[PDB]
């Protein structure tokens, strides 16, 4: 039986009566507080009693309850969390109703580290994953970024070792948002612990895909980062279409990006002994001083690190 | 003005008739901060890029004695109000009364556990991030009375009583685990002197598989890069003496496109929005990196700047990132608060002031009176306070066992 902070009939716990019994604790900030909180009144109540139930440890279904509000008050307050969690040890609760609890938490402030570490417990106490690929999909929906609920999906995923289904969640979120850059993060985690991108028929599938998503969209830098990603890890001069494939998109799909991958690519054959040193070089050198003269100078000092750079190799 | 120049306009988004939520949200933002630049460009006066001083100093004032119930969200960081607001008036040059430092220093000592390490707020379990935050407030203070406050240790003691297996720390007991830890650990332990042989052993390499695909690092292993667990990454390995335990390189690619080539100001990932307090998250890896790459003899660094457009940084700042009322912001429109007040500053700072040996090179835009102290790009504190932590604790040993 709760009865709602936010309820019309709401009585603070000095005006309680399974409350009489205990002194409140008032906190200590000292006889020269510094950026001290003047506190509601409803906050202050509450607190003052979550201080006399830690104080003398009461593991009790009431002190349960108090952190309910002390939580809602704050759900940034760690020692809360941690001292309810500790009543959900000795009262014995049940757990599978803790994660309806800490789900409702989650969905009114997702952005709270508190909340998720506190659903990674329950489901790490209970083993039971089953639940939390929905879930996780859920908040992904209000806010397709959220950085816990993804931290929190890669470890549910690798954990109970739950794959087979995630690469097509990834495919269905970039058709929503094909610059959400968490997703294809969330794309390069499925691939590099499932198969790897060593299978030529993948790296092809992935390359092709990478290069189709930048024609549809020319200044995505996410897939450009991707594209440079995936094929920085046995450098771009082996793959000697690839140059020239991109050359035909200079003018049809230009961009900026465009422009640096190119350098990149020229970065990587005179590292790997290309032949036309002496060309090659000048081209990249043009783009270098045309990113930092035109094309991009918000990073000007970058781009003119490079020319000086490849001066001396 | 680099962001009022009329070329500037061709730095805005090209969606490509591709609409998602993304390039929506981005157009957003942009078309208020051109609002902002052109409000200037209105059939008025000139454009007079002024840090309001004054009225940030005011703000800070009251802000170190009392906060409205407003801030009730933040009643678990206390200690991160202190150094926060304690440290924007170090950049504000402002002085801090010998009466409110003991202040300070008293309740830091509330703040701190009998178990090593600090809470939120008196009688909380200590937590690494609040650890973090007490430490640099008391190493402003510089004073002997602040270093006592410091339980040398216990603090070691503690540290241990987080560190894992693989590497990582726990931020408090039966709490989460992300780079953060390792930055609040090597933060704190290496100002206080207290770092054994095998407290931080594993953790470069643990840190190391944190950066990705990207370039940058993420939270943990397998995350998307973001500029604040980059920073928490970097800085970490700077202390710890390993940069090379990751692709510096691929890492200043990132760190680089971060910057927003319109706004002016840095993202804490592609594709996400601008932000003022990533103007030291994001930012301050530059002057990170400088060190890094110098120390293997790059040849091609430069002898006065950082690797980012510093001016942009310091337009986005001043002109975007400021309330009349005092207190700095994440972009117009959002409200005040002491995080971006203590970052947006920081961030600025690091823009106009340049370092490398013997060079120093400062970029101030706007009247020259819009100059903050230096920052230590590491600890995010004075330079000197740094240094004079340092060496008074070195005076101490390490808790040897
Ligand atoms: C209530 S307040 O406005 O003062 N306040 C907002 C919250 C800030 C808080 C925070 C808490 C939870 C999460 Cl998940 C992220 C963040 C954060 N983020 C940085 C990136 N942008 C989002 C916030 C930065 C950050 C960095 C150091 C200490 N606290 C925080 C402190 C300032
Ligand atoms: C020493 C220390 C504690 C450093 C703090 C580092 C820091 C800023 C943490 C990042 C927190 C986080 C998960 C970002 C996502 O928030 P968001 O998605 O709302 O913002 P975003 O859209 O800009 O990523
Ligand atoms: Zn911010």
């Amino acid at each position: 039986g709760f009865l709602s902070l936010d309820s019309p009939t709401y009585v603070l716990y000095r005006d309680r009566a399974e409350w009489a019994d205990i002194d409140p604790v008032p906190q200590n900030d000292g006889p020269s507080p510094v950026v001290q909180i003047i506190y509601s009144e409803k906050f202050r109540d509450v607190y003052d009693y979550f201080r006399a139930v830690l104080q003398r440890d009461e593991r009790s279904e009431r002190a349960f309850k108090l952190t309910r509000d002390a939580i809602e008050l704050n759900a940034a307050n760690y020692t809360v969390w941690h001292f309810r969690r500790v009543l959900l040890r000795s009262l014995q609760k049940d757990l599978q109703e803790e994660m309806n609890y800490i789900t409702a938490i989650i969905e009114e402030q997702p952005k709270n580290y508190q909340v998720w570490h506190h659903r990674r417990v329950l489901v790490e106490w209970l083993k039971d994953p089953s639940q939390e690929l929905e879930f996780i999909a859920d908040i992904l929906n209000q806010d397709a970024k959220n950085y816990h609920a993804w931290q929190h999906r890669q470890w549910v995923i690798q954990e109970f070792r739950l794959w087979d289904n995630e690469l097509q969640y990834v495919d269905q979120l970039l058709k929503e948002d094909v610059r959400n850059n968490s997703v294809w993060n969330q794309r390069h985690f499925v691939i590099s612990n499932t198969t790897g991108y060593s299978d030529r028929a993948v790296l092809e599938r992935e390359v092709q895909y990478t290069l189709e998503m930048i024609k549809l969209v020319p200044h995505n830098e996410s897939a450009w980062n991707y594209l440079k990603g995936i094929l920085q890890d046995r450098g771009l001069s082996r793959y000697p279409n690839l140059l020239n494939q991109l050359l035909d998109l200079q003018p049809s799909h230009s961009s900026p990006y465009l422009i640096a991958f190119l350098v990149d690519i020229y970065e990587d054959m005179l590292e790997n002994q290309c032949d036309n040193k002496e060309d090659i070089l000048n081209k990249a050198l043009e783009l270098c001083e045309i990113l930092a003269k035109e094309k991009d100078t918000i990073r000007k000092e970058y781009w003119r690190y490079i020319g000086r750079s490849l001066q001396s190799k | 003005l680099y962001s009022l120049r009329p070329e500037h306009a061709r730095e805005r988004l090209q969606d490509d008739s591709v609409e998602t939520v993304t390039s929506i949200e981005q157009a957003k933002v942009e078309e208020k901060i051109q609002e902002v630049f052109s409000s200037y460009k209105f059939n008025h006066l000139v454009p007079r890029l002024v840090l309001q001083r004054e009225k940030h100093f005011h703000y800070l004032k009251r802000g170190l004695r009392q906060l409205t119930d407003a801030y009730e969200c933040l009643d678990a960081s206390r200690p991160w109000l202190c150094y926060w607001i304690l440290h924007s008036l170090e950049l504000l040059d402002e002085p801090i009364p010998q009466i409110v430092a003991t202040d300070v220093c008293q309740f830091l000592e509330l703040c701190q556990s009998p178990d090593g390490g600090f809470g939120g707020g008196p009688g909380q379990y200590p937590h690494l991030a609040p650890t973090y935050a007490a430490v640099n407030a008391l190493c402003i203070i510089g004073t002997e009375e602040a270093y006592n406050v410091i339980n040398r240790e216990k603090l070691l003691q503690y540290l241990y009583s987080l560190k894992q297996p693989d590497g990582s720390f726990l931020m408090h007991v039966g709490g989460e685990v992300d780079v953060r830890s390792a930055y609040c650990a090597a933060s704190v332990a290496s100002l206080t002197n207290i770092i054994t042989p095998d407290l931080f052993e594993g953790t470069a390499e643990w840190i190391a598989r944190c950066q990705n695909w990207e370039g940058g690092i993420g939270g943990v292993p397998g995350m998307e890069a973001h500029g604040g667990y980059t920073f928490c990454g970097l800085a970490a390995l700077v202390i710890l003496k390993k940069e090379r335990s990751l692709n510096l390189k691929s890492l200043l690619q990132w760190v680089t496109s971060r910057q927003m080539r319109f706004e002016g100001g840095f993202q804490g990932r592609c594709n996400k929005l601008v932000d003022g307090c990533y103007s030291f998250w994001q930012a301050g890896l530059l002057p990170l990196l400088h060190r890094a790459l110098h120390a293997q003899g790059d040849p091609a660094l430069s002898m006065s700047h950082w690797m980012f457009h510093q001016q942009a940084l310091q337009e986005y700042i001043l002109m975007c990132c400021q309330c009349p009322a005092g207190g700095l912001l994440d972009k117009p429109g959002k409200s005040r608060d002491f995080y971006h007040t203590c970052y947006c500053l920081s961030g600025l700072s690091i823009a106009q002031h340049f370092g490398s040996g013997a060079m120093l090179h400062d970029v101030v835009m706007g009247v020259p009176e819009n100059v903050l102290q230096p920052t230590h790009p590491v600890y995010n504190i004075g330079p000197d306070k740094v240094i004079q932590a340092t060496t008074h604790f070195l005076q101490k040993p390490v808790p040897g066992f």
